[PDB]
DNA sequence: CCCTGGAGAATCCCGGTGCCGAGGCCGCTCAATTGGTCGTAGACAGCTCTAGCACCGCTTAAACGCACGTACGCGCTGTCCCCCGCGTTTTAACCGCCAAGGGGATTACTCCC
DNA sequence: GGGAGTAATCCCCTTGGCGGTTAAAACGCGGGGGACAGCGCGTACGTGCGTTTAAGCGGTGCTAGAGCTGTCTACGACCAATTGAGCGGCCTCGGCACCGGGATTCTCCAGGG
């Protein structure tokens, strides 16, 4: 789904980001590296659902492809 | 147990076991169990003192996770020694500019 | 786990109740035709009385509505509840609209009230209230998000 | 007023409030924001419907959906911060896509 | 951390202030007026509301 | 299953006995226990791989090797207490 | 024009009500160090080894300043595009409605003891 | 006489649109902050200078930490075993959750002077 995250989502990220104003030809390209972002990290989620060909995806699989894509994350 | 022999709170037999699993090298040495447990607990320690005073300062008895990042990002050294890391429940600590504000 | 989840509820006490229409029905059919003989001659006696509070109230409460107050004022004084079954069109909000003013001027406490009714009829009992008992004030609810 | 109402309707009245105070107040207000901001059943709808392209069957978990959320919520923040440095590094105070791309070629993209 | 401590001891010390002031405002504020419960007024404002 | 909540109480009641705990934040604490202890270990294992080796110095030198010596001082001292303490 | 009143109101902190949460209590339960040996390997002498320290001292080529002299970031200006907030409109999940299967078993039947 | 699949019941549990809503997304624009174009300026580097100068260049006499060997003893692997740190249901009550109450100052409009 290319309108995921729609106009009013991106507006209010780009507002907690702390812009001052925000023109009307910058989601785009934004929403293009924010997709492939998404299709690497599911990607290699699928990876290494299948390390033991697990019929499902867990945290443990995201948080690995996060961990070695070198975007660590925490929380958890 | 192992806590009693060694005088320190966190245990560390289950640490010296998993060390031991862990299999690093060949020469393991197996006299200081708890190095590395009395290392994570002083690092551990520093952060509980500096997440209680930032609950303290919003009168907030139990700890916020958002507490938790205020804690670990307002120090240099602590994030020196990581800043990669993203922890949840976000938000960057306020900031603002010359420009922006007069 | 939803099973085992919801099962933290248990039921304790009427299970003994029902042991008296178990088995034969005990000797407790014939205790409960007397509990309806009885019962029957406690509602028809106790605060039946004919104490209405006609203030503040514009017109008049029909013969019905007039002998069915009673018993919400007794429910009311009695420290009991109960539940209304009428036929549509004989006018059970005008039995409430005489309740409250009952309450308003036989007692002192008037207190903030709520009513809950379907959407379509939010105005019909606002309307209603104008039109009858017009002292209270009346508080609606629109707009949720600002109003 | 639309129809009855509160006796006399109307009561909004012009009140338009300029830019930059609310720009200022509205920012002001999302930073101490903490929590997820974008609808999540969107979010696993769209991961869903690229999910299947590697292979049908793959099944999710809550655990996973959540913690994909929070490393794509938490990374693009960190590219905002970085394209307002640039941008008011320059006397553009709005942004365009020239310091987005400066950040990206900063921040080593490959 | 002594810094924060200190800035934690003066934000109790503004708390307690504004604890005691507008404790002192709603103590004064609920003996000034008790008239909701009278009865005789109450007349008029039913009239008045009709 | 061997978890560190009751270490983790432990160190809570040393630090701020009077604070409390959320629902997630042991397990952020866990983590952060053991992916540094996982981590310095492999810097350590990396280390020696170079020297010929076939305990206390190699945890303290690894821990002088990255971690800050701010921190470093206070782990040499705290690891030669209890390593003092276990072979009293 | 600076200053004063005059009001929406953020923030403070307190309420005010509802709840769920750390840990103790009961249950038990998995391994750390004693207890010792097998071997082993890493520092104690021994020999050495190997190019680094510092030295010799001209000699070009960095140090290093200065006048011509002009290039363009920035000071101002004008010139002028479309971000942003008020009022509207079109999706969107969610609470139920309806009724035919769901499913382990034990408790009549009948076959086992 | 007494117990177990089969028949049957339980009690929601499924199933899918299906009305009825209240939260969001996608509209239009007057003006209006925001971006962009012009012109001078001034200062401060680019350079082509005369003039010292400091690493290069070539070789040296070793020498002080390094490369390095037995080897032999301090010390890394060693499996019984048991009671203890601790891990798991559970269950309560106030810290937290959310929203109104009113003063200070934030802030903008109508004047006073
Ligand atoms: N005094 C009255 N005059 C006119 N209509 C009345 C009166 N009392 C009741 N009604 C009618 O009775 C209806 C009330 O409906 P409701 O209370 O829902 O069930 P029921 O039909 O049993 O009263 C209203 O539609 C109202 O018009
Ligand atoms: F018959 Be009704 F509407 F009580």
């Amino acid at each position: 789904n290319i309108q995921g995250i729609t106009k009013p989502a991106i507006r209010r990220l780009a507002r907690r980001g702390g812009v001052k104003r925000i023109s009307g030809l910058i989601y785009e390209e934004v929403r293009a590296v924010l997709k492939s972002f998404l299709e690497s990290v599911i990607r290699d989620s699928v990876t290494y659902t299948e390390h033991a060909k697990r019929k499902t995806v867990t945290s443990l699989d995201v948080v690995y492809a996060l961990k070695r894509q070198g975007r660590t994350l925490y929380g958890f | 147990s192992r806590s009693a022999k060694a005088g320190l709170t966190f245990p560390v037999g289950r640490v010296h076991r998993l060390l031991r699993r862990g299999n690093y090298a060949q020469r393991i040495g197996s006299g200081a169990p708890v190095y590395l447990t009395a290392v994570l607990e002083y690092l551990a320690a520093e952060i509980l003192e500096l997440a209680g005073n930032a609950a303290r300062d919003n009168k907030k008895t139990r700890i916020i996770p958002r507490h938790l990042q205020l804690a670990i990002r307002n120090d240099d050294e602590l994030n020196k020694l990581l800043g990669n890391v993203t922890i949840a429940q976000g938000g960057v600590l306020p900031n603002i500019h010359q420009n922006l504000l007069p | 786990l939803e099973k085992d989840q919801v099962d933290n509820s248990a039921a304790t006490f009427e299970r003994a109740g029902d042991f008296v229409h178990t088995q034969n029905e005990n000797r407790d059919d014939i205790k409960d035709v007397e509990e309806d003989a009885e019962t029957k001659v406690q509602e028809e006696q106790l605060s039946v009385v004919d104490v209405p509070v006609p203030s503040l109230l514009r017109g008049n409460l029909r013969t019905y509505q007039k002998q069915g107050l009673n018993w919400l004022a007794s429910l009311y004084n009695n420290h009991t509840n109960g539940i209304l079954a009428d036929e549509m069109g004989l006018g059970k909000t005008i039995q409430t609209i005489s309740l409250l003013a009952y309450l308003a001027c036989e007692k002192e406490n008037w207190g903030p009230h709520l009513i809950v009714v379907p959407t379509s009829v939010l105005l019909n009992w606002e309307m209603e209230f104008k039109r009858f008992a017009p002292g209270f004030k009346v508080l609606t609810y629109y707009g949720s998000p600002q109003q | 007023a639309r129809k009855s109402a509160p006796s006399t309707g109307g009561v909004k009245k012009p009140h338009r409030y300029k830019p930059g105070t609310v720009a200022l107040r509205e920012i002001r207000r999302f930073q101490k924001s903490t929590e997820l901001l974008i609808r999540k059943l969107p979010f696993q709808r769209l991961v869903r419907e690229i999910a299947q392209d590697f292979k049908t069957d793959l099944r999710f978990q809550s655990s996973a959906i959540g913690a994909l959320q929070e490393s794509v919520e938490a990374y693009l923040v960190s590219l905002f911060e970085d394209t307002n440095l640039a941008a008011i590094h320059a006397k553009r105070v709005t942004i365009m896509p020239k310091e987005i791309q400066l950040a990206r070629r900063l921040r080593g993209e490959r | 951390m002594e810094n924060t401590m200190k800035v934690y001891e003066k934000l109790s010390k503004a708390e307690k202030k504004r604890k005691i002031i507008q404790e002192r405002i709603r103590k004064h504020k609920e003996q000034e007026s008790q008239h909701m419960l009278t009865q005789e007024e109450r007349l008029r404002i039913a009239k008045e509301t009709e | 299953k061997e978890t560190y909540s009751s270490y983790i109480y432990k160190v809570l009641k040393q630090t701020h006995p009077d604070t409390g705990i959320s629902q997630k934040s042991m397990s952020i604490l866990n983590s952060f226990v053991n992916d540094i202890f996982e981590r310095i270990a492999t810097e350590a294992s990396k280390l020696a791989a170079y020297n010929k080796k076939s305990s206390a110095r190699e945890i303290q030198t690894a821990v002088r090797l990255i971690l800050p010596g701010e921190l470093a001082k206070h782990a040499v001292s705290e690891g030669t207490r209890a390593v003092t303490k276990y072979s009293s």
